[PDB]
């Protein structure tokens, strides 16, 4: 049913949730409203696989089983930049002694 | 999600005690234990939980207002009930091996632990232990137990009107739940809830035929009814001194014992009176043992469970522990849980965390192993 | 409707503000006088893992199916425990 | 003769008896063989609680039956 996510760009991480039926494109319409950016200028992947706006979320792979609250699953972010569209880019968290 | 969050020792080592939450405080009154004196004259007994500091303490004997009057303080007993209305826990019911039950009505202050015994009238119950107290408003709700003079099992309800101190046997209608002892009543809203105990399947009396209930029973203090119930289909086994509580406007009980099955219980399931169904719930982290007679308090989003009796690894041993069930545990708490699991230095920590780390991990000194 | 929470190495988390309400301190912070927070103490790794803590409160709070535990590694615990005590979370 | 007493949970105790004796003599030799108070005994034989007064063969208690012992429940 629910899919618990991060999506991150760079030192960026939104928090969401959404249904394993939802779109992709549904998924960038919540970013546009965060980072206003309409879906147009925004790729999203899973991993190293870009998504589809009309697929929804289950379909590329996110089931609840495996995006819990307490384990969101990540959704990658990248911005159009001029013409072309920069390089998939997540800064990694720091790390614990 | 709920979780098992604190395991002390130290504590009173009692069965069939009785204890209400006054605030972040649990306070305790009697109870039996093995070996220790249950015939002479000796008066009761009041230990105090503090829920925060994680520590339990002992009130002092209380002594005579007057000389030459004796104190006012209930004798030393186990069976007994308590509840609490404003400042006041009235304790009522119980016995000792000596003189056996007795039905004076005790109230005790628990801002002045002054005890007194006020005036009542009506139809007084007849002493018993094993009873359900419970209370709503200023009404104060008794139902079965084992009747020491008409040596028989109960299903009275009798309602003690606080206002007035007067006693009403209720004439009740719908079928009365069977006659039982080391049941449990619970109020959830205007309802009582009844559910296991030891009890006969025929009659009133002992006769070689002994059950444990698990077929809930419901009274409507409103109607002052009996109600007919839909079937469970699933539902908890019978038995004996469970605990229970309402919490979140559900039925909760654990633990408890069935003789027939010679067996203890440690599980913990839920009664929604709304849908009128039982679910059997699962707490992280490692419980109590298998327990019957313990006591349960309501603090928060916590339960106090303390007490009770088990086998020891015929051979029953009395417990002096205390566990706490949290609903909500806070990140803070899981935290703690952790560096304690993992048994990480504690000495970078802040002094208010390490003060919290060493009040969940420091046994009281009311008791010593045996 | 969304509020951000800014580690001491910068990373910036982005959650529901109902989320963020399970802090106390947040709470506090985001009905100052006169939205985000600046945490120039509490580092991304320890940080991510106070937003997961705050998902899984609000989504399993009033829940009785079994579900399961919120995962604390050894490596994390001293300070994921001061950060939750510093949030009263 | 011979009879035995048995709780709910088991522990048989046989005891030597003769039918002239009281329940109240019944309840005397369960406590000098298990250490249990005959104020806390009941005995219970053919569904019916045995006064202390008749004796064994009131109660048609002939040889190897079983009587049971029901105890107060002080621990609950």
């Amino acid at each position: 049913m629910d899919v618990f996510l991060m999506i991150r760009r760079h030192k960026t991480t939104i928090f969401t949730d959404a249904k394993e039926s939802s779109t992709v494109f549904e998924l960038k319409r919540i970013v546009e409203g965060i980072l206003k950016r309409p879906p147009d200028e925004q790729r999203l992947y899973k991993d190293d696989q870009l998504l589809d706006d009309g697929k929804t979320l289950g379909e590329c792979g996110f089931t609840s089983q495996t995006a819990r609250p307490q384990a969101p699953a990540t959704v990658g972010l990248a911005f159009r930049a001029d013409d072309t569209f920069e390089a998939l880019c997540i800064e990694p968290f720091s790390s614990p002694p | 999600m709920l979780r098992w969050t604190v395991h002390l020792e130290g504590g009173p080592r009692r069965v069939n005690h009785a204890a209400v939450a006054v605030g972040h405080r649990v306070y305790s009154f009697g109870g039996y234990c093995s070996g220790e004196d249950y015939e002479t004259l000796r008066q009761i007994d009041v230990h105090i939980f503090n829920a925060v500091s994680l520590r339990w303490t002992k009130l002092p004997p209380v002594k005579s207002a007057i000389r030459g009057q004796a104190p006012v303080v209930p004798y030393m007993r186990y069976g007994h009930s308590t509840v609490l209305i404003d400042d006041t826990v009235l304790l009522w019911g119980g016995r000792n091996d000596t003189e056996g039950a007795c039905n004076v009505l005790y109230a005790f202050d628990v801002n002045t632990h002054k005890w007194f015994t006020p005036r009542v009238s009506g139809t007084v119950p007849g002493a018993r232990d094993g009873h359900s107290a419970c209370v709503l408003g200023k009404i104060m709700y008794i139902f079965g137990g084992y009747e020491q003079q008409a040596d028989c099992f109960s299903n009275d309800i009798h309602k003690l009107d606080t206002s007035t101190m007067t006693w009403t046997l209720i004439c009740t209608k719908g079928s009365p739940a069977r006659w039982r002892d080391f049941h449990s009543a619970t109020m959830l809203g205007s309802h009582m809830y009844v559910f296991g105990g030891r009890a006969d399947r025929f009659g009133p009396f002992h006769s070689n035929n002994e059950i444990y209930c698990n077929r809930i029973r419901v009274f409507d203090t409103r109607t002052e009814a009996w109600l007919d119930c839909p079937p469970t289909p699933v539902l908890p086994e019978g038995r004996r001194s469970h605990s229970a509580f309402g919490y979140n406007g559900e039925l909760y009980i654990f633990g408890g014992y069935n003789a027939r099955l010679n067996r203890h219980f440690h599980d913990l399931w839920k009664f929604n009176p709304v849908s009128f169904t039982w679910k059997k719930i699962e707490p992280k982290g490692k419980g109590p043992c298998p327990r019957r007679r313990q006591c349960c308090c309501i603090v928060g989003d916590k339960i106090v469970l303390f007490g009770g009796t088990s086998p020891s690894p015929f051979d029953l041993i009395d417990h002096s522990d205390l566990h706490i069930l949290d609903f909500s545990p806070s990140l803070k708490t899981l935290c703690k849980l952790a560096v304690i699991q993992y048994n990480l230095d504690q000495s970078c920590l802040p002094h208010d965390i390490r003060w919290e780390l060493n009040a969940m991990t420091t046994n009281s000194n009311i008791s010593r192993p045996i | 409707m969304y509020v951000k929470l800014i580690s001491s190495d910068g990373h910036e988390f982005i959650v529901k503000r109902e989320h963020a309400l399970t802090s106390g301190t947040i709470k506090a912070m985001l009905s100052g006088p006169g939205n985000e927070v600046n945490f120039r103490e509490i580092p991304s790794h320890v940080l991510s893992k106070v937003c997961m803590y705050f998902t899984y409160k609000v989504r399993y709070t009033n829940s009785s199916t079994e579900i399961p535990e919120f995962p604390i590694a050894p490596e994390i615990a001293l300070e994921l425990l001061m950060a939750a005590n510093f949030l009263d979370c | 003769m011979q009879i035995f007493v048995k709780t709910l949970t088991g522990k048989t105790i046989t005891l030597e008896v003769e039918p002239s004796d009281t329940i109240e003599n019944v309840k005397a030799k369960i406590q000098d063989k298990e250490g249990i108070p005959p104020d806390q005994q009941r005995l219970i034989f053919a569904g019916k609680q045995l006064e202390d007064g008749r004796t064994l063969s009131d109660y048609n208690i002939q040889k190897e039956s079983t009587l049971h012992l029901v105890l107060r429940l002080r621990r609950g």
